């Protein structure tokens, strides 16, 4: 009773989001990599992805309003990867904001009964701020339980992206699922990609305001198990 | 290396 | 030569740590805010749960929200070479990244970064704890039936309730989250993780407690916790 | 019971 049952006859969906060219009322170098890497890793973990690209704020809403009425009686879980420039609490679409707790709402407990009891999980890459991190050397169950959001970065400060590689917590985020997901549960597998984003990344850039800059990623869990992909 |  | 598993954050220093609890009970009446009853319950049940733990305990009542910054300033300017880890627990009326003296807020934040890995420099990649029994806001949950290192790295926020929610405290048997806190604590930190220990008490808490009240307003109500973690490694209290 |  300690982990959650992941043997329905479906792990799930995985919908992937990525906005990666935005309206002139800049583009984000990189994030198809990690759109790429994504699909890869979570393939390989069984789950139905669905990647979508360059979405408005306003198809985001809709997207995320018509798979919160899907049937998921069959689905073990809920993924969901947000790919966007970004606020604390906000998400872009490609012609403006999103309130983050808007996306998350659809799948509250109490609006999305396919869902209750089954971990639902938000992996946000986007920034939760403008703050550089400089670094030192060395009635029965509430609505917002089992919800996992998996943050790039801690609130307030940028996240980092890579225009040849990819953003630094995604590609440590697949990294670590690929050798991981088959071992370990789902936080102590996020707590590698704490410490593979902590302590293998670090800024290089020509404008020192920018350069030897660092980051860490943000688990926030309201999670009431444990959760094995395996 | 870039910011979002 | 020996192979690796430096996974685990090491806890064999001389000290596992301080734990400070902040026990804000009673309030300067010219805030408008009410006595927090059964608080002292949990202050009393962490000093003991964190005694077994080896910890080094602290606990201070009733402090102005100058007494709060002053205190966790002095704290962070401690030499910390020789202890694991630290451990800060808040009792309080509170707000969204807010706590409250007895006379007033205090911005979590500016609490958090004394601690920071520039800032505190014998906990410079240290697990560093921040409990927090406090409301986050006025919401309620109606339910549903069923350069090297980071400066902000290392830290692990536990917070009682959901971001934007009210936290629930019993006036007999204390906070539901403190409660639960602590109980997990004593069956599980020879056993689980950490993390795993905390998700115990976010089942706990959602599965064991819903609110009583004469009060339609406020009655059969819910609460989860929230962990927030920066930690970089596993971390096991044995 | 009583919000915090």
């Amino acid at each position: 009773d300690n982990s959650y049952k992941m043997d329905y006859p479906e792990m799930g969906l995985c919908i992937i989001i990525n906005n990666k060219n935005f309206h002139k009322s800049t583009s984000r170098s990189g994030t198809d990599v990690d759109a790429a890497n994504l699909r890869e890793t979570f393939r390989n973990l069984k789950y139905e992805v669905r990647n979508k690209n360059d979405l408005t704020r306003e198809e985001i809403v809709e997207l995320m309003r018509d798979v919160s009425k899907e049937d998921h009686s069959k689905r073990s879980s809920f993924v969901c990867v947000l790919l966007s420039h970004g606020e604390e609490g906000i998400i872009f679409g490609t012609n403006g904001p999103v309130d983050l707790k808007k996306i998350f709402n659809f799948f509250r407990g109490d609006r999305c009964r396919s869902l209750t009891g089954k971990p639902k999980l938000f992996i946000i890459q986007a920034c939760r701020g403008t703050e550089l991190d400089c670094g030192i050397e060395t009635h029965k169950i509430p609505v917002e339980a089992d919800f996992l959001y998996a943050y790039s970065t801690a609130p307030g400060y940028y996240s980092w992206r890579n225009s040849k590689d990819g953003s630094w917590f995604i590609q440590s985020l697949c990294a670590m699922l690929k050798q991981y997901a088959d071992k370990l549960e789902f936080m102590h597998i996020l707590t590698r990609v704490n410490r593979k984003v902590a302590t293998e990344f670090e800024s290089f850039s020509f404008d020192a305001t920018f350069h030897a800059k660092k980051q860490i990623p943000c688990i926030v869990s309201m999670l009431t198990k444990e959760l094995y992909f395996y | 290396d870039e910011v979002d």
